[PDB]
């Protein structure tokens, strides 16, 4: 095994797990998803005792169930439900690395809502809802709107959070610490318009969100790590395991 | 957060 030295020990047996997914989005400003897919990785960081055999457990089998599309394994792990086998390194490293496209939970919804006044001002209206448990928290959210390049200014309206046009980056930038599943915000803009060649229309491009959730939007669940060790007088029970599940945007945009 | 896996 070169990956793993040969007497470790600890008297304390100890595993975290990592599931870390980025989950991408195109949607229509209808409603409709026109491309969406997950890819993640598993890390794991042990403090195991001698040169335990693990096993990764998770649902596969494709309750709760969900499809990989492909995957690839750490050197550690035997290839051949079929789960994963192996004796990890020791400290932190890469399981495996993974993608989905089928049954994923997005974790946000974008409506977006536009009303040309004249040719003046152009209203907007943009409304979130989170897709998941009451009780799980997302952080980091923050929602990109574009306006056209002949702004001369504007003025937003947000009850939770907070919003700053940029017009550097020619978009105002809403931003929101925390925000629970179930649940709506709404901001309100009024671009206003400075005069412009009135042939080229402005080609809306998409309104972007980041976020961070505490679950993979994939579905994964990790069901058990279990750790054989055959010479040393510790077992299985004795191990405290963690798991965390980390999952944030990539590219999540909605066409308005 | 990290939680408990049993």
């Amino acid at each position: 095994i070169g990956w793993r030295r040969e007497g470790i020990k600890y008297r304390r047996n100890e595993l975290f797990l990592d599931v870390l997914e980025s989950v991408n989005l195109l949607m229509s400003p209808q409603g409709q998803v026109l491309s969406a897919h997950v890819s993640g990785r598993v890390v794991m960081k042990s403090y195991l005792s001698g040169m335990p055999e693990c096993k990764f457990g998770m649902n596969d089998k494709i309750k709760q169930s969900i499809a990989i599309d492909d995957c690839t394994f750490h050197q550690c792990v035997r290839l051949s439900e079929r789960s994963i086998s192996f004796i990890p390194p020791d400290g932190e490293f890469e399981l495996m690395r993974y993608r989905t496209t089928k049954d994923i939970i997005l974790p946000f919804r974008v409506i977006p809502l536009v009303r040309e006044v004249g040719r003046t001002k152009l209203e907007v209206k943009v409304v979130i809802k989170s897709n998941f448990k009451p009780s799980l928290l997302a952080q980091k959210i923050e929602v990109r709107i574009p306006t056209p390049l002949n702004t001369s200014g504007v003025q937003v309206i947000c009850m939770k959070g907070k919003a700053k046009y940029k017009a550097s980056e020619n978009a105002i930038v809403w931003k929101i610490k925390r925000m629970a599943g179930m649940k709506e915000s709404q901001i309100s803009a009024e671009i206003e318009l400075l005069p412009t060649n009135d042939k080229k229309k402005w080609a809306r491009p998409p309104i972007s969100m980041n976020f961070e959730v505490p679950f993979a939007p994939s579905g994964l669940k990790v069901r058990y790590l279990k750790v054989f060790e055959p010479k040393l007088n510790y077992s299985d029970h004795d191990v405290i395991k963690w798991v965390r599940y980390i999952g944030r945007s990539g590219i999540y945009e909605t066409r308005c | 957060f990290y939680r408990a896996l049993m």
